[PDB]
């Protein structure tokens, strides 16, 4: 009982297995073929089931290019899902979209244990609703955006402002913080930044409590829109288990929408909206409802967007918004003015700013914080145009310490080892609350506003001075 | 077995009957004498692109199976002369003997082969290797509206490569065969020929020729990056091999998608813009730079080859027409470029001058957006006002004559320290000129430590030569 | 057996049934021949062009002629060849359908003659030349912003009504007297009408003897209309190759060509493209396109409009073909609304030969100060819209003030408008073109009155206008 491949079309290929021994849809296929003469070439190709057709016939999709492919040749039918293999061994390797390692350190054994890609969500009974506020040491979001636990968090931005420098800060911070596992997915990721990051995170010795699944651009479509599950099936194992925090991290998912939207028109069905496939909404929600926090732990992540043309209403965003529970948004203006990470503080929410989660200071703190810098986004235009003199003295305080608001957001980091070379360091929660409170009490308003940049303390800041001798 | 009858011949196109064993993208020869590309493999007939002229092909005739796969011809023969994608020569001048042949269609290098990309590739063009830096092994679109300027500034980025080592390669696809003969004489006009390949698919050829240029044009470009010298790759106009392939599809019956592009077309430029790379010393520091074009419809934006391009691509130059048409040359958008490899490609000297001006120009482009319209504003902002403006005039630049990088870092100093304020925002280009001769004719000490240091010369003695040719240039 | 059936038809297309074995090649064609046999028929003569193969030996074919009357089971017979044009020295100063029939009146050619295909590859890279000199035409904006280009593809692009067909004919008007060479034009997608007012212009001024002669009508199926001018071009091929001599080529209007295979192929049976055009829009459009070069043999200029199908020029069948045109000339509607004539688009006008080696330094430097007073002017009439001519101040008050006159002093009074307007014309020397520009941008005759500068030749015409006025 193996198939035979009959069509070819690019990525799709058609398979008739003999009826009686049809497999599933989201089943997995085997090509192992060697050439009998010199013309052919030797394949070895995986598929996966996508629908059924009229007559014993099946369509697939190619996780692999399906150049010199014959037709008629033997397809093996595995009888399940695409399988992963889980366990503590995958801690520090790195991995394609079927779950052999890419990096040359080796090859993980037959015997064990794999898991399915494909498994049903969390049921109403098991779910649980604890709130705990996540310290990951960066200024901006402990401060303005407060994370939690359990949730997906979502960093929206154009191209080029900081998503993948914050995502490597994230990783660190996090495991200094705790041994708790972290899964990165890099989802249709350039393979220059594979390479940056691998790097990285060997040369900062970060990578022992860690793993990688990798899938290139250069990929066909199903093989970009697959590799964000078996990162899934990876932390659930981690949670089940182990039953600890395992954060995941999902580089951009952008590409995983588009990837489906392609795979759905190479199956032949009818475009909606800009083009995206019909079934955007439930795709992306089968993902994203397994990042869960169930009575054994968490699987809290964090993920990043692009936002093709500053206009938020393209249906991949849109469609994102409503499952994330604390949102970020990065603006350009920002990270070309050079104060990093860039996070707008003015469109930053999050549902854990609320005295019952965060805590009575931090509440009083932030909105404070807030309510200054948006009187300072409707007083430069004036201070632009008219004299600068002009505006109230009580105007002019606000202007004075929004400056060293706006400054003091930015923070030195780990991840600038590379780029610029310094230190950086690490915030615990304490400190940042009560520095904006040294801030906004004003008899630190003689330091000048040029030391605040990329400091972790206000000690820092009275360092940096002094080295300017103020 | 594996001789099949046509059955039809429409279009450019054909179908076929037979041909059991086939497989995708082999080459099977018509009686006629001339090949196809077969890329359906349908449950009952072939579909089979045909390669030179169709119109002798009749139904009922045969085709035979080659047996062979799709190869280009590489040698060290093929620099310094015109020649066809299916590699045959177009030029004159005879035969090319290409010692051997390497596959059109091949894996990348893996994540782990590849190394960061930390040496410069100086273009010559003040706006790019101030603004937005390229490194060798760096992929970057450049994007804008027809006549804005994506083939002159190819052009000077070929008329650079005479100074450091750059076996550089050119692909044109649709084009005008009269406009590649004068991109051609102007190549040997300036003495930069004899360095390069020029692949050309011109308008007139059938359509998967236009479709295969690229793949053949890296496919020569490689060979030499394994060898172990660094490459560079131009693609004409990317736009217009998607648009064959979308009359290559329609006629095949595939299912449609936006526009009416077939679903393949990202994989299918991510396939070629892959391939580029920096291999690492253990496989011999090679480098793939490559520099893709596409136009866009009126400054169109969020269309679908422009999204996918600009997806794959590690930056972007966008090109304005209304800039263009202002007296900025070549025109390029400071605000909506990026480059995410910037500030590493760059010489320390470049990084120090070149970072600033980011800030400067970026502060500039806001205060001007809105504050420019009202006659009088505050001091600070004239000041700030004055400073861009000189900034984007002194950024102007003449046509094919490329600025070597030790007096770019001499001009964006003098410009950043503020010793520019004394001279009219007319007579700048004319302050360059008298300035870059003054520079030859005194201060070779200071040109030579940055030539091999890569680092910035003594503060007190630049400062010195500046003040100097100030006492010599006369303001109008 | 050569003799063939009509199995269906379609309107422009109709299906033949040839008989095994002797299938004709594509862009072959074939004749209808058909006996009145009762009193209920429609005797006709119809020839058929052959465009695809559709396998079990059907061929799909265009009909160059109305279907009106065609039979299920009627017979087709088969030329051999290309649709054979009769070319060589007694061609010159006929008028040809698109079959190569003589419509003129005069007679009918010798059967001695000649006859050639039509469909031929187009010249390779090595055959081609780049020498690139001005063809000076005394159109004063055409010699300023976007000089036109001896052995170059020129090109008009506007919308219906803007004013294309004039300024060809001025066109004529001034070179057609001068050039001493072979000028062919052919009309496709062309008003009846200004085929006899052309026809009368040539003979009235005895030009006619040099010249042939191709008509399509917008009356013509499709067909026609396509191959009208594949026709017209294998003329002028001939005589700058065999005979040397520069040749001028006109073609009325190349948009019909493209949209008539809109029309057809839909029926051919292939998918829409990107607003409901053909596949094959860019590879066929180009493959007629690079067959006119100026190789080494001989040197065709040839001069082309282009409608645009909309006001819109992202559309595909105007964006396919920008790229092939070394001058272009863009005429926009809103000018002409204002009343500048012809309503040329300063800004949007691209010409290879605008370059300081092949205009020289005084005539370049002009050119482009000239477009960045009227860039700025675009920017300035916004902000005035809001605030105000009160407002500005400095650079932008002249601005508005210069781009005014200089967007007047483009307008010319045609030689060929004598007939909509009671005007006289003019001729313009290039030299006469940029010392009156460059005077206008030095400001030495600010003080006349806008009005004067409007459809006027040299600025001793506007000075005397002004005096009229009273200055
Ligand atoms: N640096 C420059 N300074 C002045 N003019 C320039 C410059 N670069 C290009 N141009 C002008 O650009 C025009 C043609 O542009 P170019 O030859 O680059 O075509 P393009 O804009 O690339 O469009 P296409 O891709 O269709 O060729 C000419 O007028 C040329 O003088
Ligand atoms: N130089 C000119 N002087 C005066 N009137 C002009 C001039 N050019 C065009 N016109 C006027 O504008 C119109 C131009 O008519 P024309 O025959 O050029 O239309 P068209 O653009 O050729 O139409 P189509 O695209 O269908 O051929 C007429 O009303 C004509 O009188
Ligand atoms: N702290 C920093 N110091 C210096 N440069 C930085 C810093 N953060 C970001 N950058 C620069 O900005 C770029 C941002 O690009 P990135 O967000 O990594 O792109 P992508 O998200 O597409 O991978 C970095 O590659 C680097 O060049
Ligand atoms: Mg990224
Ligand atoms: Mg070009
Ligand atoms: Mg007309």
């Amino acid at each position: 009982t193996r198939g035979r491949v009959i069509q070819v079309m690019g990525p799709v290929v058609d398979v008739k297995f003999e009826n009686g021994h049809l497999p599933a849809i989201y089943n997995a296929l085997k090509i192992q073929h060697k050439a009998r003469n010199e013309n052919e070439v030797d394949i070895d190709l995986t598929l996966e089931v996508a629908l059924h057709l009229g007559d014993d016939t099946v369509r697939t999709i190619a996780m692999a290019s399906t150049d010199g492919l014959i037709r008629g040749m033997e397809v093996i039918d595995t009888g399940a899902p695409i399988s992963v293999p889980v366990g503590e061994v995958t801690l520090g390797r790195v991995f394609n979209v079927l779950g052999e390692p890419i990096d040359l350190e080796g090859d993980i054994p037959a015997d064990a244990r794999r898991d399915p890609i494909h498994r049903p969500a969390p049921k109403f009974e098991e779910l649980a609703t604890e709130v705990e506020i996540l310290e990951t040491g960066i200024k901006v979001v402990d401060l303005l955006a407060p994370y939690i636990k359990g949730g997906k968090i979502g960093l929206f931005g154009g191209a080029g402002v900081g998503k993948t420098v914050l995502i490597q800060e994230l990783i660190h911070n996090i495991a200094q913080e705790h041994g708790g596992i972290s899964v990165f997915a890099g989802v249709g990721d350039r393979t220059r930044e594979g390479n940056d990051l691998y790097h990285e995170m060997k040369d900062s010795g970060v990578i022992s409590k860690t793993a990688m699944v990798f899938g290139q651009m250069n990929e066909p479509p199903g093989a970009r829109m697959r590799v964000a599950l078996t990162g899934l099936t990876m932390a659930e194992y981690f949670r089940d288990e182990q039953g600890q925090d395992v954060l995941l991290f999902i580089d951009n998912i952008f590409r995983f929408t588009q990837a489906g939207s392609e795979v759905s028109a190479l199956l032949g069905r009818m475009p909606s909206a800009v083009g995206y496939q019909p079934t955007l909404a439930t795709e992306m929600g089968q993902l994203q409802e397994r990042i869960t926090s169930t009575a054994k732990g968490s699987i809290t992540s964090i993920q990043a967007i692009y936002v093709p043309a500053d206009d938020y209403t393209d249906p991949a965003p849109a469609t994102t918004f409503s499952h994330l529970d604390a949102t970020t948004n990065l603006e350009r203006k920002l990270a070309e003015m050079g104060i990093y990470p860039a996070v707008d503080p003015l469109a930053s929410t999050s549902r854990a700013l609320a005295p019952e989660i965060v805590g009575e200071e931090h509440y009083q703190v932030a909105r404070k914080v807030q309510q200054t810098l948006q009187r300072y986004k409707e007083l430069q235009d004036i201070i632009a145009i008219l004299g600068m003199d002009e505006l109230s003295d009580e105007d002019k305080l606000v202007v004075h310490r929004a400056r060293r608001i706006q400054f003091f957001l930015s923070q030195n980091f780990h991840v600038a080892e590379q780029f610029t070379g310094q230190p950086g360091s690490y915030v615990p929660v304490k400190e940042t609350v009560r520095g904006f409170k040294e801030i906004l009490e004003g008899k630190y308003d003689h330091l000048p506003e040029d030391a605040f940049r990329l400091v972790g303390r206000i000690e820092e800041v009275v360092e940096k001075a002094k080295a300017m001798g103020v | 077995s594996d001789v099949g009858t046509v059955i039809q011949v429409g279009d450019g196109i054909a179908r076929a009957h037979g041909l059991d064993n086939v497989m995708s993208g082999e080459l099977v020869e018509f009686a006629n004498g001339v090949m196809g590309m077969a890329l359906n493999l349908e449950e009952n007939n072939v579909g089979i692109v045909i390669l030179g002229p169709y119109t002798g092909i009749k139904e009922g005739d045969e085709v035979r199976r080659t047996g062979r796969i799709m190869e280009v011809p590489v040698g060290e023969a093929l620099i310094g002369r015109v020649v066809n994608p299916l590699g045959q020569p177009v030029d004159g001048l005879g035969p090319v003997e290409t010692t051997e042949t390497r596959p059109i269609e091949s894996r990348a290098p893996g994540v782990m082969d590849r190394r960061s990309v930390h040496e410069p590739l100086q273009t010559g063009i003040k706006a790019i290797d101030a603004l937005v830096p390229i490194g060798r092994g760096q992929r970057e679109l450049i994007i804008g509206d027809r006549q804005t300027g994506k083939t002159s500034v190819a052009i000077d980025t070929i008329i650079n490569q005479k100074d450091q080592n750059m076996i550089s390669i050119y692909v044109a696809i649709g084009q005008k065969e009269s406009t590649v003969r004068t991109v051609v004489e102007t190549l040997r006009k300036h003495g930069a020929l004899d360095y390069t390949i020029v692949v050309t698919a011109s308008a007139s050829q059938p359509a998967p020729l236009l479709f295969l240029a690229p793949y053949a044009g890296v496919a020569m470009g490689e060979y030499f990056m394994y060898k172990g010298k660094h490459v560079l790759v131009v693609y004409d106009d990317l736009s217009k091999q998607a648009a064959a392939y979308r009359e290559l599809s329609l006629l095949l019956r595939r299912p449609p998608g936006r526009e009416a592009y077939p679903g393949d077309i990202f994989y299918l430029h991510s396939r070629l813009l892959e391939r580029a790379a920096k291999l690492s010393d253990a496989k011999g520091g090679g480098s793939l730079t490559a520099l893709p074009f596409v136009e866009t419809q009126a400054g169109d934006i969020s269309a679908y080859i422009p999204t996918n391009v600009i997806s794959i691509t590690d930056g972007q130059i966008f090109l304005q027409s209304d800039l263009f048409f202002s007296g900025v040359r070549p025109a390029i958008n400071a605000g909506l470029s990026v480059s995410r490899v910037g500030g590493a490609a760059q010489i320390k000297a470049m990084k120090k001058v070149a970072g600033t001006l980011r800030l400067d120009l970026a502060a500039y482009r806001e205060l001007e957006a809105f504050a420019q319209f009202g006659s009088d504003l505050d001091k600070a902002t004239q000041a700030k006002l004055a400073r861009g403006a000189r900034t984007v005039e002194v950024l102007k630049q003449d046509l094919h004559q490329p600025i070597p990088v030790e007096k770019q870092v001499l001009i964006i100093y003098a410009l950043t320290r503020g010793f520019l304020d004394d001279i009219p925002v007319e007579d700048v280009r004319r302050f360059e000129k008298e300035f870059y001769l003054f520079l030859d004719q005194n201060g070779q000490h200071l040109l030579e430590h940055i030539r091999t240091t890569k680092d910035l010369p003594n503060e007190d003695d630049l400062n010195k030569a500046i003040e100097a040719f100030k006492k010599t240039f006369v303001v109008s």
